């Protein structure tokens, strides 16, 4: 929808790359601990079961967010050496402070 | 006993798979009336099987651990303990029929180069000529050593090379 | 899969000698065959086999029985239509054998 | 834009064949940019270091897992029930049961068990303790260390070595005779004589008394006045126990032959003297070549001079010293075919003489160990062939090359080809026509009708060398012979001893079973030449096309005209090969281990009744062996099979995925790619990323050595789990 | 004079990269002018291509 | 009927001609030689 | 903290420190790694069947 | 004694990360 | 880059430069032939190598050759 | 930790002389 593609950060020109990448951060942030908190290794834990699959997905975006930069490192006003790494940083913050969120979301 | 054999009409694990063979035959055979084809055809396979035994034995076969009939592909020692009939008679009962198949299919290509145009005789056999070659091609191993002596059987370097 | 199912009824297929099965034991290995002799076609090209050919035909210029109908390797349609023929015959034949000395024995 | 820095032409490749092309002829070292002969060799020279220093670091890391993670000194002790351990298992995706069933050979936590044998090496040769294998860890660590400086010190500039000190083949064959073979060996059983028999014996010869230990009682004088028999005067009895004095006996250099009666083992007294007796040789052989002194032979006179008159071979071998010298490729596919060889020569006489102690008992060592340097070899051996082929379009000069022996193989190379396919014709029809009349009398019931011909001519050697199971009297079974009395004391009653006990593998009884498959081998041998001889004779042209050398070794085609040429260029003559070769040594490893099974289980007589016919090979090998490898994991449980159970089925994932790259070619999927470009630029917010490389296909001949590597890795890993979990499931 | 052999003698080809080498056909034509490969020659021996022609020049060509 | 016995004379209807011979001959020979192992007299 | 490259370089590679020295002693969790447990009840036997 | 839990994580997790970004940065460099 | 290199066994028939889909090929005046005509390849730079031309020679031994070389944007035929 | 600070001790000295190994070869 030409309506709906102009709102999501991925597409808000008019933003500043730390912004986006807080916005996107946290949206992936609190939705990929999802499966590692219902159904990893523990599932039959009542304890662990919000603890370590938060500790997972918080792993996997200190993957992504690693995986943004060497990305901005290869391909070289987000798309730029230095609006990237704004963006891969606010990704990391956004990211860190999702997943923690998905923790407080219990 | 050659090479640590025993003839299989003396060894008796030979003995005991022939009687294991007509205890499968027999305990097949007691299903069926004594007049019927289906009995009919069982005793007919015993005595095609025991006739076998009888004929394997009565050759000399060498037999051996498991009571089978060992072969013995050389001469000296076949030609010496009368066993040329396993390998050294039809390794020349054989190398006559294959040669001569060969020297049929020889001759018919050889014979046809010369011509209008040869390729639609390899599809269209002119029969008259192909078993005219069939039957007197018999002689061929006295046909072909005396084209040995000449230097027609082997074309020269004439034949078709890359980079040598 | 492996164990329940190729390995445990696969035991009607292997041990059928000396029977009427026993002809589905042949195909059985009569099919593992054919199946792998596709995998000489499905595999290869035909300018390998072109010039193994230029080298056997030699031998056959050398003895005078150089055929007329000249040998050509199969075309390069061809050997891939030869090999998924003899992959499917090779392949379903073996299933046929399978199936049927398993489930006449037991059924 | 930067990766491959060799190949400025794949510089400029906007596409991700940049990438693949950038890691597969970083090693062609003679097609990189502005590479010279002199730029060449020193590349060359600095990464055999770099091959040696990864092999001394391989292996002070099996002495350092066996050290640290393993039950050598537990070993020691008992080295028939303890089982060996590898390295100890670290893998946090484990279950419990996972744990519990990996903990074997008394060990605290998870374990694999060694089954490349190192630890019958090591024991042998000494080894007692775990600090001794320590020391053995940090010294080749640090010779490790030693030969990467090396090879980073002979790049520089002041230590690059001239263009001429490469081509001295005088004095690298003067001294890697004389030194690397003669002087290593007579080291060597400096190693065997002072620590290797006197450890047997019960008698620590460590480095803190090594020089108070005499190693024969009345040690160097023999040796200076004369009479060398004193140094075999009382050998190990034939009650001797192995790592004790219990029997011990106190000679050197004995010459026994057969074996050690607890071990099964070779003994260790005339392993020394074997090699003494070599080093001896290779010594003498290493002063025969002009280095710099005068005496010596010339290589450039003894190949040009060896002529036979009457036009027998050509101009005989005038002329090769410069196409050998010069080449690289000619040097490494004859190093290639005499180290293949002295690979399965290895493999041969490993498993009927075994070297080290307490193997031939440990069978799955005793599997492994032939079946890893028989594919070794038969690697290595294809590319003796594949770098000669590479030499008749890389280094191949004809007219440096007028008559000799090289230009007349060119020359004859259709007779060549042709009788190499008779001779493979031939057998392939006589072989597989004779096993299906088999397995059609298996089929109607009647066993008597099969084609059994005895092995008479390999039954007649092993009675000549002594085995009257089959009664020929004709050498050494016969006991009226000469060679049967030119010897009684001096080499024979050990060796006599050894082959007609029937429970070892040495001359293993033979019946028509054996006599199929070893036509079968030589089925295999035949057409893995024919491929790979045709791929050297046909790498300059053939009628089909006559300028395949000015293309290269490693095109993809000519074209789909001239009827369409797949598949025509030496290299891939050689890939095919590939096929047919691990076909081939396919049958020599299903033939060793089957006839290996039913003798160490005893059923001797269940391979000789079912090897005459195929379903005996698939029915009561491959059916009935594989029963607890694929029971490694069910819903019941699991147990230590279940790591060799998943292989076996990671075996077959490999290998059929080699079938996508051979079966699809490229071009289906070079269209498939571009739906996907598609997709990926106009799909919403993905256009946010865009590649560098663009994606394209894999090439044509990336495609062979993609899918050849998912066949042969799957090959080897299939067969490497049915061969470890087959043999030590049962044992 | 009239260079080539005659209007339809047989021949034998001597271009060790021709599909034709050591192998016997007919001339067809000699072209006469200054074509570096005036002669034609006709083959019932077909190549890869189909094509059973093919132009060769003076030197690579020998009479029966 | 010319074009008839050269269509009878082509070289698939020889080969399934002579391969019934050949086949036809060796199936008579061994049911009237009921299972040549060796070469009796 | 972190707004370069060169400094989320440096926080993803000891963010990567900071678990994985922890992992190996203080991170094996009870439930998750069985292999960071005692000694349990046996399976130090022979491979079974023959030698 | 803690070796097989830490440099197992390193190499297999860790240390091939470093050589999955720096043999990657490296690939797509252009040229100067 | 492919390297397109032609030889004086040219009869002129231009059947190859009909069969390039890419006009790599096109017909340069020379004596040695009765067409008084001989190919040129002066657009090797846009030569993908589907060797259509050489399909198409009826030359023994082939008059036209294609070697594959560097291949570029332009000889990988590619629309991305 | 009495090897291990021996062979550090002994890795200076090595990288000591590793220092003069990388200037006096080029
Ligand atoms: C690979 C070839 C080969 C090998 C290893 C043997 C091996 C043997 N032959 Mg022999 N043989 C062969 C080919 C071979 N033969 C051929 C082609 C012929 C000619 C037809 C003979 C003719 C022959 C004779 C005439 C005799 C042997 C004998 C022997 C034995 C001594 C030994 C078992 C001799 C024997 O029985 O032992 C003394 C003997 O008398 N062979
Ligand atoms: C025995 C192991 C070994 C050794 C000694 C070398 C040695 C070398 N490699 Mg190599 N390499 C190896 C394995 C090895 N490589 C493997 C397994 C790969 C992956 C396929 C590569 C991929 C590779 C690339 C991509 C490059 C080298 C380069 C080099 C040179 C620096 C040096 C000659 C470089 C080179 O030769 O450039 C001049 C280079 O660009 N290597
Ligand atoms: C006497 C002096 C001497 C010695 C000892 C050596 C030693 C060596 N040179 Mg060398 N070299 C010398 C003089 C010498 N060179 C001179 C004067 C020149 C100039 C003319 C050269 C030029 C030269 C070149 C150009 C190269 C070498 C290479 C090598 C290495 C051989 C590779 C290897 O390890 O395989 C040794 C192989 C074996 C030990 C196995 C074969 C032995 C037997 C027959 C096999 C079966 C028995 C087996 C050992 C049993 C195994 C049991 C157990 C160990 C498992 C080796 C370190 C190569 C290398 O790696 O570079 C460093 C190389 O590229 N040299
Ligand atoms: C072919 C020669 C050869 C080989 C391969 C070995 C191999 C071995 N010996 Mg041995 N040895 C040899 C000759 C050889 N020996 C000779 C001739 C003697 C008589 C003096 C000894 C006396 C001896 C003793 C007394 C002991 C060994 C031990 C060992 C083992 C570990 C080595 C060790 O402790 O490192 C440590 C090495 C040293 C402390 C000094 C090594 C001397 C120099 C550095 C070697 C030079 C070689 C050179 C660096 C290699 C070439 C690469 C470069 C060009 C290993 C099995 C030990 C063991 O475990 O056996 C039970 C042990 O206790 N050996
Ligand atoms: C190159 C290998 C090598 C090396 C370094 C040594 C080194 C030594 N040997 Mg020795 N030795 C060797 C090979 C070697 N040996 C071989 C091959 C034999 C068998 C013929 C012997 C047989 C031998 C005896 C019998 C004696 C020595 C002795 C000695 C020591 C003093 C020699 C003066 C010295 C440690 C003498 C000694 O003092 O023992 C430690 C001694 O008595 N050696
Ligand atoms: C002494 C050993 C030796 C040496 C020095 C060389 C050296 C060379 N070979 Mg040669 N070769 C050898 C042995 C050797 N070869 C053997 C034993 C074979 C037969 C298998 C070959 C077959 C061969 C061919 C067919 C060709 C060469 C080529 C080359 C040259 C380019 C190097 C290259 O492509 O590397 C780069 C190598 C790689 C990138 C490796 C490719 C991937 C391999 C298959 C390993 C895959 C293993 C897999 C990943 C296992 C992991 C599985 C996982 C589940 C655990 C170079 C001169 C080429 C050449 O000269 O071109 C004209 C060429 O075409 N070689
Ligand atoms: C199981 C699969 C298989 C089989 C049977 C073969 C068989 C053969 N390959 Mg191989 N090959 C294979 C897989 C296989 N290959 C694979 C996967 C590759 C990799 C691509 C290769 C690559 C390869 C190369 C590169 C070469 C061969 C060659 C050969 C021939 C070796 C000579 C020989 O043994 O003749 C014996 C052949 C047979 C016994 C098969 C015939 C079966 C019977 C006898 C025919 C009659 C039965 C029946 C009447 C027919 C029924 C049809 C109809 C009437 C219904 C033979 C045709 C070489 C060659 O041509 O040598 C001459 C050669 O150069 N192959
Ligand atoms: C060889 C190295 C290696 C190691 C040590 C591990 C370790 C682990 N894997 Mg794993 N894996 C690997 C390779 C490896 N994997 C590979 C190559 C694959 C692909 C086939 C997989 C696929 C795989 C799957 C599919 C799953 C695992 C899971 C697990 C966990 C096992 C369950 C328990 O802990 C459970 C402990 C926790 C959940 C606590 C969180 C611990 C995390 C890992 C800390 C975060 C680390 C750090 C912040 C980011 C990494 C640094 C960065 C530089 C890369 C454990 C962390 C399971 C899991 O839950 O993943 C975590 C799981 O679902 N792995
Ligand atoms: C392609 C080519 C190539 C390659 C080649 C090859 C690969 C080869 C191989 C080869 C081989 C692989 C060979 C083998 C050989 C062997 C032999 C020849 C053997 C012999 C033996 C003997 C002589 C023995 C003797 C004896 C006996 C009888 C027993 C006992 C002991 C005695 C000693 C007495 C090259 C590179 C050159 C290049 C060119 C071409
Ligand atoms: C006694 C015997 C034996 C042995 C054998 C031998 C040892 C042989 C040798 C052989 C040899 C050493 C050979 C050689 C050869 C050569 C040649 C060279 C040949 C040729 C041939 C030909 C040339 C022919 C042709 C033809 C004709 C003429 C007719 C038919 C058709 C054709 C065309 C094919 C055995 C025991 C095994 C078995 C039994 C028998
Ligand atoms: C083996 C193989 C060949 C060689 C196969 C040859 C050319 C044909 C096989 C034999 C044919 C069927 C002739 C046999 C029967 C003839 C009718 C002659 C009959 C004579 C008697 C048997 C009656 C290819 O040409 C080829 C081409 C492309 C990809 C792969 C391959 C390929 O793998």
């Amino acid at each position: 929808v030409a309506t709906y593609l102009s709102n999501l950060p991925a597409y808000r020109t008019g933003v500043a790359p730390v912004l986006r990448g807080v916005e996107i951060g946290l949206a992936h942030g609190f939705l990929l601990a999802g499966p590692f908190i219902k159904l990893g290794p523990l599932r039959n834990v009542p304890e662990t079961a919000e603890i370590a699959g938060s500790l997972s997905a918080a792993g996997l975006v200190l993957i992504l967010a690693l995986c943004l930069s060497i990305y901005g490192s290869a391909q070289f006003p987000l798309f730029s050496a230095d609006g990237w790494s704004e963006f891969a940083a606010g990704f990391l913050v956004g990211g860190e402070a999702g997943v923690a969120w998905a923790y407080v979301c219990t | 006993d050659i090479a640590g054999l025993t003839p299989c009409s003396e060894s008796k694990a030979y003995a005991k798979l022939e009687k294991k063979e007509l205890k499968t035959l027999e305990k097949r055979l007691k299903q069926y009336e004594a007049d019927s084809a289906p009995a009919v055809a069982l005793k007919a396979t015993m005595e095609r099987t025991k006739a076998r035994f009888a004929n394997y034995a009565k050759a000399g076969l060498l037999c051996g651990n498991d009571g089978l009939p060992h072969l013995i592909a050389d001469p000296g020692l076949a030609l010496k303990y009368g066993h040329a009939g396993e390998v050294f008679i039809p390794t020349f009962g054989f190398l006559y029929v294959a040669g001569y198949i060969g020297y049929v299919g020889r001759q018919y290509l050889i014979a046809v180069k010369g011509e209008a145009k040869p390729t639609d005789k390899e599809i269209i056999i002119d029969v008259p000529l192909a078993t005219k070659l069939a039957w007197q091609g018999a002689g061929w191993p006295l046909a072909a050593v005396q084209e040995l002596q000449r230097g027609t059987l082997l074309e020269k370097e004439e034949n078709i090379t890359v980079s040598p | 899969w492996l164990r329940d199912f190729l390995w445990a009824q696969s035991s009607q297929v292997i041990q059928s000698y000396g029977s009427a099965l026993s002809a589905y034991g042949l195909i059985f290995l009569g099919a593992h065959f054919v199946w792998a002799f596709s995998l000489m076609f499905l595999f290869s090209g035909r300018g390998y086999w072109q010039e193994l050919i230029e080298s056997i035909v030699w031998a056959h210029n050398k003895l005078k029985v150089a055929p007329a109908i000249q040998p050509r390797a199969l075309s390069i349609t061809q050997g891939r239509a030869v090999g998924v023929a003899h992959y499917l015959l090779g392949g379903i034949a073996t299933t046929w054998s399978f199936f049927l000395a398993r489930i006449i024995s037991v059924g | 834009k930067l990766f491959p820095k060799f190949s400025q032409g794949l510089a400029q490749d906007p596409t991700t064949r940049r990438i693949w092309y950038g890691l597969a002829m970083a090693h062609d070292f003679e097609s990189h940019d502005g590479m010279t002969e002199e730029n060449l060799y020193q590349k060359i020279f600095a990464s055999h270091f770099g091959q040696l220093s990864i092999i001394f670091l391989w292996t002070s890391g099996n002495l350092f897992h066996v050290a640290w993670q393993g039950n050598f000194e537990q070993w020691v002790t008992d080295p028939v029930h303890i089982r060996p351990i590898a390295h100890a298992i670290w893998d946090p995706h484990f279950g419990q049961p996972a744990v519990e069933a990996f903990t074997r050979g008394g060990a605290s936590g998870p374990v694999n068990i060694s089954t490349s044998g190192v630890y019958q090496w090591w024991y042998t040769i000494g080894m007692r303790t775990n600090q001794d294998l320590y020391v053995g860890s940090v010294f080749l660590a640090l010779v490790s260390a030693i030969f990467l400086f090396a090879g980073w010190l002979h790049l520089q500039p002041n230590f690059q070595p001239s263009l001429s000190w490469f081509k001295d083949a005088e004095s690298r064959l003067n001294h890697h005779l004389s030194g690397l073979f003669g002087v290593s060996s007579l080291a060597w059983t400096g190693h065997l004589v002072h620590v290797a028999i006197p450890e047997s014996r019960g008698q620590h010869v460590g480095w803190d008394n090594f020089l108070s230990v005499l190693p024969h009682p009345q040690g160097l004088t023999p040796f200076f006045t004369g009479n060398w028999a004193a140094y075999a005067q009382s050998p190990d009895t034939a009650s001797h126990v192995f790592g004790t004095a219990q029997g011990s006996g106190q000679a050197i250099l004995t010459f026994l032959g057969g074996f050690h009666p607890q071990t099964q083992s070779l003994w260790l007294t005339d392993m020394a003297h074997h090699h003494l007796a070599i080093a001896v040789i290779f010594i003498v052989a290493g002063h025969m070549y002009r280095t710099n002194f005068g005496i010596g032979h010339r290589m450039q006179a003894i190949l040009e001079a060896h002529t036979p008159p009457s036009g027998s071979l050509g101009a005989g071998h005038k002329g090769l010293f410069d196409t050998v010298n010069n080449s690289l490729h000619f040097q490494l596919g004859l190093a290639l075919a005499s180290v293949g060889t002295i690979t399965s020569l290895v493999a041969q006489h490993m498993y009927s003489l075994p070297p080290y102690a307490f193997q031939a008992i440990d069978f799955t060592t005793q599997a492994a160990l032939y079946t890893h340097h028989q594919y070794i070899a038969g690697f290595i051996m294809c590319g003796a062939f594949a770098h000669g082929a590479i030499f008749f379009i890389r280094d191949y000069d004809p007219e440096q090359n007028k008559g000799n022996v090289l230009a007349r193989m060119l020359d004859h190379k259709e007779a060549l080809i042709s009788h190499l396919s008779w001779v493979s014709l031939f057998l392939g029809f006589h072989t597989l026509g004779l096993y299906v009349h088999n397995d059609v009398m298996q089929a109607f019931g009647t066993p008597e009708k099969q084609i059994l011909i005895e092995p008479v001519f390999a039954q007649w050697i092993q009675a000549a060398h002594g085995k009257a199971l089959y009664g020929f009297d004709f050498l050494l079974s016969s006991k009226t012979s000469a060679a049967f009395a030119n010897g009684q004391s001096l080499w024979l009653p050990g060796w006599l001893d050894a082959i007609n006990n029937n429970q070892n593998s040495l001359f293993l009884t033979i019946g028509p079973g054996d006599f199929l498959v070893h036509h079968a081998i030589a089925l295999g041998l035949h057409t893995t030449t024919l491929i790979l001889v045709k791929g050297a004779l046909d790498a300059r042209g053939s009628k089909l096309m006559p300028d395949k050398k000015d293309f290269g070794y490693s095109f993809p085609c000519d074209g789909p005209g001239r009827g369409g040429t797949c598949d025509i260029s030496a290299y891939d003559a050689f890939y095919l090969a590939v096929f047919w070769m691990l076909n081939t040594i396919g049958w020599v490893t299903f033939y060793w281990h089957w006839k290996h099974l039913t003798l160490w289980q005893g059923n001797v007589a269940q391979f000789d009744e079912s090897s005459t016919y195929l379903m005996g090979w698939l029915r009561d090998y491959l059916w009935l062996n594989s029963s607890q490898l694929i029971n490694g994991y069910n819903p019941f449980g699991m147990n230590s099979l279940s790591v060799w159970a998943w292989t076996f089925l990671f075996g077959h994932l490999i290998y059929a995925t080699g079938f996508m790259f051979l079966i699809s070619w490229r071009g289906y999927w070079q269209e498939l790619i571009e739906t996907l470009v598609w997709a990926h630029e106009k799909t919403p917010l993905a256009n946010l990323v865009y590649w560098k490389d663009k994606p394209v296909a894999l090439s044509i001949v990336q495609a062979r050595l993609v899918g050849l590597a998912h066949f042969s890795v799957g090959y080897i890993f299939t067969y490497a789990a049915f061969l470890i979990a087959s043999t030590s499931g049962r044992f | 004079k009239e260079v080539g052999p005659k209007r339809g003698s047989l021949v034998k080809i001597l271009r060790p990269e021709s599909y034709w080498f050591n192998q016997v056909g007919k001339v067809v034509s000699v072209d006469q002018s200054g074509v570096r490969y005036p002669v034609v020659v006709r083959f019932e021996n077909q190549n890869y291509a189909g094509v059973t022609t093919n132009n060769y020049a003076l030197d690579e060509v020998v009479a029966a | 009927m010319k074009d008839f016995t050269t269509y009878l004379s082509t070289a698939p209807v020889i080969a399934t001609i002579w391969f019934t011979f050949t086949a036809g001959l060796l199936i008579e020979i061994n049911r009237y030689f009921p299972d040549p192992l060796v070469f009796s007299f | 903290i972190i707004s370069r490259r060169e400094s989320l370089r440096a926080l993803v590679a000891l963010s990567g420190i900071a678990a994985i020295v922890t992992y190996g002693l203080k991170g094996a969790k009870d439930a998750d790694l069985p292999i960071t447990k005692g000694p349990q009840t046996t399976g130090e036997n022979g491979k079974g069947g023959s030698v | 004694s803690w070796a097989p839990s830490v440099f197992v994580p390193l190499t297999g997790l860790v240390l091939p990360a470093i050589a999955m970004a720096t043999l990657f940065v490296y690939i797509e460099k252009e040229a100067p | 880059a492919h390297i397109v290199k032609i030889y004086d066994t040219c009869i002129g028939c231009t059947q190859c430069v009909r069969a390039c889909p890419l006009d790599v090929l096109e017909m340069v005046p020379w004596d040695g032939c009765k067409a008084s005509q001989m190919a040129s390849a002066p657009r090797t730079e846009d030569c993908v190598g589907c060797k259509r031309c050489e399909t198409a020679c009826p030359t023994d031994f082939l008059s036209v050759r294609v070697y594959l070389g560097s291949e570029s944007t332009r000889s990988m035929g590619l629309s991305y | 930790a009495a090897a291990a600070a021996a062979a550090a001790a002994a890795a200076a000295a090595a990288a000591a002389a590793a220092a003069a190994a990388a200037a006096a070869a080029a």
